[PDB]
């Protein structure tokens, strides 16, 4: 809802920022975020 | 051989472990098997009589009615709030 | 007048490892897999515990063993990774050009990040599993503060 | 057993003494909570433990 | 692709259980989930029928209809494996179930709610507080009467009744076991059935009364028997208007509609199309319909 | 990351978030004065004490 | 900037009714009036000060 999602080059940081994240994007923490699950998680077509 | 990484503490003569596997379940989302419910059943009574022999062990309360004939009708009990 | 794209991050996931962790303490890890092969789940012991030889006519202080069988838990771990087919139809197509091989190289690490995905799951649903065991078998304290 | 009562005056006194306290007031009565959690109670700034 | 279900056990199968459960192996289970390993507690039927609440069978055909189905394969210690049924695979169910019904002419099957009684498919784990309960496979002319008589009960409770307690068959006769009050969804589809009758009741046509009441005052058929030799009097006050097409072709169509609306709602419970059904080796080749 | 489960339950496939945070815009401003006999002496050139 | 305040709402019943059976829980408070018939006119509250 306001992200692209292309197959980047993610950079690779050592956060912990899995740390209650499937629970804050539904309370609506994140103004804009894609949920992607299954076969939609991929690194998508150029 | 490897170092453990395990917060070692020493209780008498044995020198037991202490690990926490709760960012291995917080990076899941998915909830700590040591986050138990617990259900005890809570009784009480409402209406009760107590026999006509009657009794006081307190005097600072001094309610304004016939101390013979007085009935419990209500339980008052407390919430978690 | 632009759109600056100010940074683009991803996540490292941490590789945990049931004998990293020390709820392996509690465990042996036999290499003997025979148990699995075994038809009957059970195990037959001959423990043999010691006696206090007494001494006044009460009863003969015969020898105490006992022949205990312990019953084998075995457990299914099970985790589903939903692939795309399209990621396969690349897979199988040889890439020529540098955008197919781009796009070659990120439906590999499509694919790497779902078999990482698997393993990395069967590593948590071991802990997972071994966890539970040791939370159907341990009785409270406030029993074994006197059963004990 | 829960905190029950039969008047809002044992409530009252329950809170005023802890020790000193009348289970039984001539026809009414008030039972004290135990329980495996002690849970604190609050009455405007009287708290018992 | 693997359709295989491995429902495993928390505690030891007894060695009596394994073999009351190695008695049967390629009945119909229902699951609760379709996925690749499960828990007992939540196989079979039992999460409906219980033993402490009513049979109520009318919840069981929508559980029938709404969760999966699994024959039973492999029953080993502290799991049992089971293979789930999906359209456009062939699958073979042996006729194990307590009161037989011989498949000699290759019927549709159906699978039904116990209604012949629990302790005979009700089959008991000691290891877990559980109670598995295999569904009846059986065929469409023994189910629609035995779902007319559970649907009979209920409004014949007030008003010979062995009749419609038991079951009828070519060989055999068998009992199956009525309750005293249908339940609350029972009740809703016998308020329907209501509802759609005291609707129905005006839009039947008027031609017909002049056929039974022709065919009774000149030739009993075989299946003229049932008024015997009397007609009542609604047929007469229905029989005093002249007859039409326009509104009896437009009837007719609601007729349709409606006769399909209420195929609609007798068809409960999963049916199988069975194909080369063997008579010796017992066991059939089935898919789902 | 998902945890592989024994149990029958509806499992999480392989879940991957993308969340992406916009940027924000402040703009400050003050304002200073400044006389214009200060300027028409800046903008000369002095021959004088 | 950190020198913020807040916005505490407080609220304070103004003669209300004590209900029929009257109680006390206290001694040392006498009065020279009718307990039966008792009926708060005003609610007494503290200042800041």
């Amino acid at each position: 809802e306001g992200v692209e999602n292309r197959p980047f080059p993610y950079l690779t940081v050592d956060a912990d920022l899995l740390s209650n994240l499937r629970q804050s994007a539904a309370e609506g923490l994140f103004h804009s975020f894609d949920l992607l699950v299954g076969k939609d998680a991929r690194e998508a077509g150029i | 051989r490897v170092p453990i990484s395990a917060a070692v503490i020493k209780l008498g003569n044995h020198a037991v472990a202490v690990e926490s596997l709760q960012k291995m379940y917080n990076d899941t989302q998915s909830p700590y098997p040591l986050n138990r419910r617990m259900q005890y059943s809570y009784y009480f009574p409402v209406g009760l009589f107590m026999p006509n022999p009657k009794y006081t062990t307190s005097a600072a309360i001094k309610m304004l009615d016939n101390p013979t004939q007085q009935l419990p009708v209500e339980a008052w009990i407390v919430n978690k709030n | 007048k632009f759109e600056v794209l100010l940074g683009v991050y991803t996540n490292a996931i941490q590789y945990v490892r049931f004998l990293e962790t020390a709820l392996a303490v509690s465990c042996v890890n036999t290499e003997f897999k025979d148990l699995s092969r075994m038809t009957d789940g059970k195990i037959q012991f001959r423990i043999s515990v010691p006696t206090i030889a007494h001494g006044d006519g009460r009863r003969p202080s015969k020898q105490r063993t006992f022949i205990v069988v312990k019953n084998c838990h075995k457990h299914h771990i099970s985790t589903e990774m939903e692939l795309s087919m399209l990621d396969l139809e690349i897979l199988h197509s040889i890439p020529e050009t540098p955008v197919e091989y781009a796009e070659y190289v990120g439906a590999v690490k499509t694919v790497a990040s779902a078999l990482q995905f698997g393993v990395d799951a069967l590593e948590r649903g071991l802990i997972n599993t071994v966890l539970s065991v040791k939370l159907r078998h341990a009785p409270p304290m406030f029993i074994l503060q006197t059963l004990a | 057993p829960a905190l029950s009562a039969s008047s809002r005056a044992l409530i009252d006194e329950f809170m005023s003494v802890k020790q000193t306290h009348a289970p039984i007031h001539y026809g009414h009565y008030i039972i004290e909570e135990v329980a495996p959690v002690r849970r604190i109670l609050k009455f405007g700034n009287k708290v018992v433990f | 692709m693997d359709l295989k279900v491995v429902v495993s056990l928390s505690s030891r199968l007894y060695t009596d259980e394994i073999a009351k459960m190695q008695q049967r192996i390629g009945c119909i289970l229902p699951l609760a989930s379709t996925h690749g390993t499960q828990n007992v507690q939540g196989l079979g039927l039992g999460q409906v029928y219980s033993l402490e609440t009513v049979p109520d069978y009318v919840s069981m055909y929508n559980y029938l209809s709404d969760c999966t189905l699994a024959v039973l394969d492999e029953v080993s210690v502290d799991s049992l494996i089971l293979t789930k049924i999906v359209p456009g695979q062939t699958y073979a169910i042996k006729n194990k179930y307590q009161p037989f019904f011989q498949w000699h002419g290759t019927g549709s099957l159906s699978v039904m709610p116990p209604v012949f009684g629990r302790e005979h498919a009700t089959v008991k784990l000691e290891s877990n507080d559980v109670d598995i309960v295999f569904p009846m496979v059986l065929p469409t002319p023994i189910a629609e009467e035995v779902l007319q008589k559970i649907l009979l009960f209920n409004v014949y409770s007030r008003v010979v009744h062995m009749h419609l307690g038991s079951v009828s068959y070519l060989g055999h006769h068998y009992e199956l076991a009525l309750p005293e009050v249908p339940g609350p969804l029972g009740l809703a589809l016998l308020d329907n059935l209501s509802l759609y009758f005291c609707i129905m009741v005006t839009l039947l046509p008027r031609a017909s009364m002049r056929l039974v009441r022709g065919l009774i005052r000149h030739e009993h058929h075989d299946l003229l028997n049932l008024f015997q030799e009397m007609v009542p009097d609604e047929i007469a006050r229905i029989d005093l208007d002249d007859l039409s097409v326009a509104d009896d072709l437009s009837r007719m169509r609601v007729m349709m509609t409606y006769l399909q609306s209420l195929a609609s709602l007798f068809n409960l419970g999963p049916r199988l199309a069975t194909a080369a059904y063997s008579q010796e080796t017992l066991t059939a080749t089935c898919w789902l319909r």
